[PDB]
RNA sequence: UUUAAAAAU
RNA sequence: AAUAAAAAU
């Protein structure tokens, strides 16, 4: 009930298979693993951190919290997200 | 309820559970992961360990410290807190 | 849109209501006395002629009740709302059709004379959805789904 | 013969957020093009003993009013929320109730300028962005990853006097 | 800054200016004066307060003002003081309310108050505030009044850099001030007071002493083939005897009536019923102008009742019948109608209405007498 | 042949508060009368390289004269007191320089309103007093009881803006 | 009556007293900078030199006579000269305060750019000045001008 | 080297001679007692506070304490002034 | 130096002394007056009776204390009565 | 409300005229605009900033910009920054040296200052400050320039509610923009840059390609007999080239001196000697402006200094005799005469004076030549 | 003529 | 034409 992304530095995580549906490259590919060429483990912890804010509050619409971003990692997380297409 | 985030080995898990849930019910979830027994394992936070019964109302942590954008980071044990990457 | 419709109201969490158990308050007339308060709650409703408030304690929410005369001509009403005293001894029932959102629902509640307060909830709404234009509702559908973001070339 | 009587969701805030949003309402009317085309009908130009200004937003075919309402029945104590506010969408005849963020959600999906398709390549590429997202009550949802690093990386446009936005105008400092 | 001793001409032209509907004029400026109660004396103290209308409560000019005069209060305890106010603004309702419960709280200041315009002069809730403040006899007295020549040009005498010279009025000083004081008497619902009803109202063929003219008007409206009473809109006024700050020609009280109904933005698409009752019929051109202003309005119905008939030099049954041309029913009050007025437009304090000898005779002869001016042409 | 000096006591300030003394004086001269006969002349009027404007108060047949000065290097290493005051009191060639206090009593025999001689009568008759000490820095000295029992009694007038005085002018702020 | 109000009044904010005073020429300038200005200023005596009390706002101030023109001969000229002290450098400045007139005497040592200065009666000039100024001066200090309107 | 001063209340003072010195009536007055008929034991309080405080900064010009005053006192302290010509 | 009132049986004396200077001097001052040996007579402050020997150091008031508008009030006694002043 | 996208044209018109002496403009307009190295493009940021002369120095347009800018700055360290001021007055004193602080804390700031006026231009201690903030090189630049037509043009465009109407210049723009040019120079201290002074200076007797006057000066005083110079009077200037949107016809460099004159406010009790040193005789019309100048204005002695002689149809014959009986001494350049020049108004950066050949002939002939024409008439 | 009013400053 | 500038608001 989970889905493997290895990160490009070669760290591991697991993410339900309904938080990665909410990526579009990832639930066309799903096999039970998943390699990420370029994206490093800080960027793929940032995405899944996406996707748990997102599933936690994908039908909520009052007293949404706020989702802190930095701009020295900004750069690179719009990389991933456009590649992931989130 | 709360997320958590688990790291070990350089292997990292996120998951969902429910506040009153006893650590018992983490080694349980983590055990469909890690095919291993439940009694052998050991949590730890801020690098402390933590004992086979344990409570998150015991513990002192609510529902403020584990949250979507800021779960509580508890390391793992078996029978090294490595940091995230960097640009 | 029926089905549409019913999944949205049970899992779509739409407005501050959460369409269960909302307690609601009398707002007229505040600064009067008790009595006085509840004397002229009876005597609008009775009459008619006067508009009638109701509060819900933890938003910002207010169910305010306009004479259908002031606003400018009579709308056509499939369903019926009433505001009655006489079904209880001193309870007063509220039925109020709406559309929210696109969705049409019916509000019920009810408030104790004696005390000025009572509850509401929020039941979904069947037999006026074939009713409804179904070109406004679908065009409604489809508008509240689109995103600005990139929308654009 | 049993009463007929009409039912309207009255939004509550106080007299001040009221006049604030005429006034930018009027500001971005007439000095400033970026409300062009909105419809401000004053307290003349409607027979309701209670409306107070109605401003309406011509979504294309379809229409978002915007009713403030004067001496309405709340009749706070304090005095301090004795007016209201409330919106609708309209359409030829039918006619439905809207949520003070789905109102500007449906408001921006128009008028202000908001990033535009290029804006993920230009990210990518590093070229300049533009034009830029000036209206953020119009994504209060939960965005994507992609919207949010972009605003993250470019911060939008503050103009001075502020966009009017609905969500802005009815809220509850009162009890928050 | 906030207080000054004076203002200079540009400013004072520019925010005095009483046009019922300005823009642009956002700052209020307060000249108040203080005096020490009774007898005539130099002002005590005497300065200007400046507010924007949109800065927070506490630095409006009457906050500001109450602010200085609390801690200004405790050096002469025991003193009871006269406060005026010469305010180009009226007051906002906040303030409205905030000063009657300084009042209340205080029962030992009079409170009067002069206004050039007036705010928001059309909103519900800030007429219950200004009924509050100033209604009540029996509670706080704070006096509210609109600025005529005389306040305007004693403002210019004490609060203007003006180098010696004289006041030069702008060019409708009297219609605006007129137009106000009907506005405010309707805010405020003023009324009557039973001598000058008894002594104006008698149908007395022969009489002696009224060269003034009374009006009193109500509004009605259309609505589900019914008449519907306008609370809102009622209110009695006067001619203005000719004076020389004033309309050097003077004005007509039905002159005034007609010049204030286009303020009311009455529907064109709705149908009205406005009821005038006169002491004095309408002479030869309050006729003319009142069946031309019914032509060219044709949602309004006019319905006129006269006390007295009132025919000097024969000219008015021309008039008569031009109104009867026009579409304006007229008639003569009865005894329901004066029973009617005395009650719905006179501070009797409850007491009942007292018929003077032979009404219903005299309302007979002037029914008889207008029945053969109208029928025959 | 041995150098050759002029030596004046100077109260430094900062600049802000001479201006400050400027604007007042100018009020008062043209917009009021209170200040009528004062003289002011410029910082091109005098040779001198350093002084920055010149206040003469004709006292009588005396002149007091109040100087300001430029780009002098005696302010403070922040160079907050960059600029200085001086009085003098000159009777044709005769010259004496003024403490501020001093200068602002003498400036008070002169010019600005003060009680009259009944204004005791009439305090004790319990009629009114006009009228009224409007310069409360000008009986800096602690006077006779009666002045100190009739300011208790009625409070000065406050003029706005204040009136010109040299010892506000020349106050030490920072080394209270 | 001059040596009764010199000491009597200790008027003027000033005390007549041994106080502290300090040279304030270019405190931005380092201390070498500072001390080589101030000896080409007083040597050269085309600049301005002032001299503050530590702890106060008075401060006496040096300007070349040139600058203010119309010269006027002085009893006593005033004087800063080195040529008593190899270190030190003493200052003598005549001047009339509130109608006495007065010498200020002071010393400053070009190491530490610091000394003392003091107040001392005058006896010489006082008589010289003209009797009409210091009368009319005298009586105008002495007034009040409370309930003096008629 | 003390003068006597008798309320008319029935109260007593005394103030060194030099202190009432500066009152026109006592020192021309001034027999080592003195009775006023008006004056009140505060009022005579007042008074002798206020010899005391000219005395001690009559000649000083430097920082000059604030003599308090209330108003409710000042009438009779104003009549007691000009009685005593101070 | 300060300003005192000393208050005893409705008669009042008005002086100044030392900041240093000790109830003794004190005691010879009001001697003066009163012509009682320095011994016996005790001082008072705030209905505290004042050992023979006492110093304002020791005691504590300081300058800040009494002021020529608000001398230290103190009582006196031979061998209590705080009597306050009239009103109006 | 402090800050505005935009300003209403009553508002550009009455703050940004541009006359070097006007009172009662209190409010300091401070349009901005914010842009990056690299190719032009648009500003990411631009608006305007209020508030008065008098207010708290933390409220003055200045201190606020770089309020904003600093929070406004975090999001890229990396990034280097250009800003354009268009002021309506030029920052005080205690802002320019606040301003200097900031630009030395940050060394990634480029500052250009385009006033409208000059605020305080005559304080030393002001003069002081412009130098620290803006001659000294070794603090960061922060350039300072008088506003053109196209600075006013392009404000008009980009910072006014115009509704596509077309700028419209007022009487004195170019007048008033060339003297505040002259006196910004004489504070700034600027000098002329070694190749234009070896160009415009050659004393040869034939050259091709000069056609515009450069004309330096100097003033001194008269004081116990003996010239002290005025170092504050010190600078250059060069003629202006006719132009649509300035003059007409282009003035000569000693129209331009002589409009300056005025502003120096010279007493009229002492003795002023003012020597110019130029590259070209004056012409017919200039030579008889100088002598009415020198006519009217006694207790001004003028001595020039000329290079070549510039002679046309003869009236430069008659020009330089009116001149010099006018009172005007006139003389020719030598070598002192060029040393003194190139030590003063150039800049030299330590270098020495190299004089060209031919230098002591071409004088010497030039000197009989001016012997001739002002002996011969 | 017009301003329904922070439509500006 | 004049403003040396908080002489204004
Ligand atoms: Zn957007
Ligand atoms: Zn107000
Ligand atoms: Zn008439
Ligand atoms: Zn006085
Ligand atoms: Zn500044
Ligand atoms: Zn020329």
């Amino acid at each position: 009930m989970y889905v493997k992304l290895i990160s490009s530095d070669g760290h591991e995580f697991i993410v339900k298979r309904e938080h990665a549906l909410t990526s579009g490259t990832i639930k066309a590919m799903l096999t039970n693993e998943v390699n990420f060429r370029e994206i490093p483990s800080h960027v793929l912890s940032k995405v899944c951190m996406y996707f748990t804010y997102k599933v936690r509050y994908t039908n909520s619409s009052t007293e949404i919290p706020e989702f802190p971003i930095a701009p020295e990692i900004a750069l690179e997380l719009l990389m991933a997200a456009n590649f992931l297409d989130c | 309820d709360v997320f958590l985030m688990i790291r070990r080995h350089k292997t990292t898990i996120f998951t969902d559970a429910k506040e009153s849930s006893t650590v018992f019910e983490l080694k349980r979830i983590v055990e469909g992961i890690l095919k291993r027994p439940p009694d052998e394992q050991r949590l730890y936070k801020d690098d402390q360990l933590l004992d086979d019964g344990k409570t998150l109302g015991e513990c002192g942590f609510t529902s403020q410290t584990a949250r979507p954008q800021a779960p509580a980071t508890v390391g793992l044990a078996f029978r090294c807190i490595e940091p995230f990457s960097s640009p | 849109v029926v089905p549409d419709q019913r999944s949205k109201f049970e899992n779509e969490e739409f407005f501050r209501k959460l369409s269960r158990e909302c307690e609601i308050k009398y707002t007229g007339f505040r600064d009067r006395p008790h009595e006085e308060r509840q004397a002229r709650f009876q005597n609008a409703c009775r009459d008619g002629r006067s508009e009638i408030a109701f509060v819900a304690t933890g938003t910002n929410l207010s169910l305010q009740f306009f004479p259908a005369s002031w606003q400018g001509e009579q709308r056509q009403t499939p369903s019926r709302e009433y505001v009655d005293l006489e079904r209880e001894a001193g309870k007063v029932y509220l039925k109020a059709p709406m559309i929210l959102n696109g969705v049409c629902v019916i509000w019920k509640g009810w408030i104790d004379l004696q005390r000025l307060d009572g509850m509401g909830c929020l039941e979904f709404d069947e037999e006026r959805a074939q009713q409804e234009d179904a070109l406004a509702q679908q065009a409604f559908e489809e508008a509240r789904r689109r995103t600005r973001e990139f929308e654009d070339r | 013969m049993e009463n007929r009587w009409q039912v309207m969701i009255v939004w509550q805030v106080d007299r001040m957020r009221i006049r604030t949003w005429k006034s930018l309402v009027k500001h971005h009317m007439y000095v400033s093009g970026k409300a062009r085309g909105w419809f401000y009908r004053h307290h003349y130009e409607s027979p309701h003993p209670r409306i107070s200004s109605e401003v309406h937003i011509p979504l294309g075919d379809a229409r978002l009013v915007i009713t403030t309402y004067w001496g309405l029945h709340t009749g706070e104590r304090d005095w301090h929320l004795g007016q209201g506010v409330s919106i609708e969408w309209r359409k030829k005849r039918y006619s439905t109730q809207v949520d003070p963020e789905l109102a500007d959600q449906l408001i921006h999906l128009y008028y202000f300028d908001c990033f535009s398709d290029s804006a993920i390549r230009k990210a990518l590429l590093g070229h300049i962005v533009s034009p830029r997202c000036e209206y953020q009550a119009g994504h209060n949802k939960v965005g994507s990853l992609q919207y949010l690093a972009l605003a993250a990386l470019i911060t939008p446009k503050k103009i001075k006097p502020p966009l009017p936005s609905v969500t802005k105008l009815t809220e509850d400092r009162w009890n928050k | 800054r906030n207080t000054v001793e004076r203002m200079y001409r540009d400013t004072f032209s520019y925010n005095f200016y009483n046009r019922p509907i300005l823009s642009r004029r956002n700052t209020v400026w307060l000249c108040y004066e203080v005096k020490t109660k009774g007898p005539s004396r130099p002002p005590l103290d005497a300065k200007i307060f400046r507010g924007q209308v949109y800065s927070e409560l506490k630095y409006h000019p009457e906050m500001r003002f109450f602010h200085w005069f609390s801690k200004w209060r405790k050096l002469h305890r025991d003193q009871e003081y006269e406060v005026t106010w010469y305010i180009s603004w009226s007051p906002c309702t906040k303030c409205t309310r905030d000063m009657a419960t300084f009042l209340a709280e205080d029962p030992k200041v009079t409170l009067t108050i002069f206004v050039a315009r007036l705010y928001y002069f059309w909103d519900p809730d800030y007429q219950e505030a200004l009924r509050s403040l100033c209604q009540k006899r029996d509670g706080p007295r704070a006096t509210m009044k609109i600025m005529n020549y005389d306040e305007f040009q004693h403002c210019w005498s004490k609060f203007v850099y003006s180098q010696r010279e004289l006041f030069e009025p702008w060019n409708n000083l009297p219609k605006y001030y007129i137009l106000l004081h009907i506005m405010l008497g309707e805010i405020l619902r003023h009324s009557m007071d039973p001598p000058t009803f008894t002594f104006n109202f008698n149908n007395e063929p022969w009489v002696r002493g009224r060269h003034e003219t009374y009006l009193c008007y109500e509004v009605e409206r259309m609505h589900n083939d019914t008449w519907v009473l306008l609370n809102q809109r009622r209110g009695f006024l006067c001619n203005q005897a000719p004076h020389k700050h004033g309309f050097l020609e003077g004005r007509h009280a039905e002159l005034c009536f007609l010049d204030v109904i286009p303020f009311w933005k009455l529907d064109l698409d709705q149908d009205y019923r406005v009821t005038c009752f006169t002491s004095w019929s309408p002479c030869f051109s309050c006729a003319q102008e009142m069946a031309k202003f019914i032509s060219k309005n044709k949602h309004v119905s006019l319905c006129i009742f006269t006390a007295r008939i009132y025919d000097d030099q024969g000219r008015c049954q021309e008039g008569l019948r031009t109104l009867a041309e026009a579409g304006a029913k007229i008639s003569i009050m009865t005894y329901s109608e004066f029973k009617h007025c005395w009650d719905t437009f006179v501070d009797h304090q409850g007491c009942p209405f007292q018929p003077w000898d032979g009404l219903d005779e005299h309302s007979q002869d002037l029914s008889g007498r207008l029945r053969a001016i109208l029928q025959n042409q």
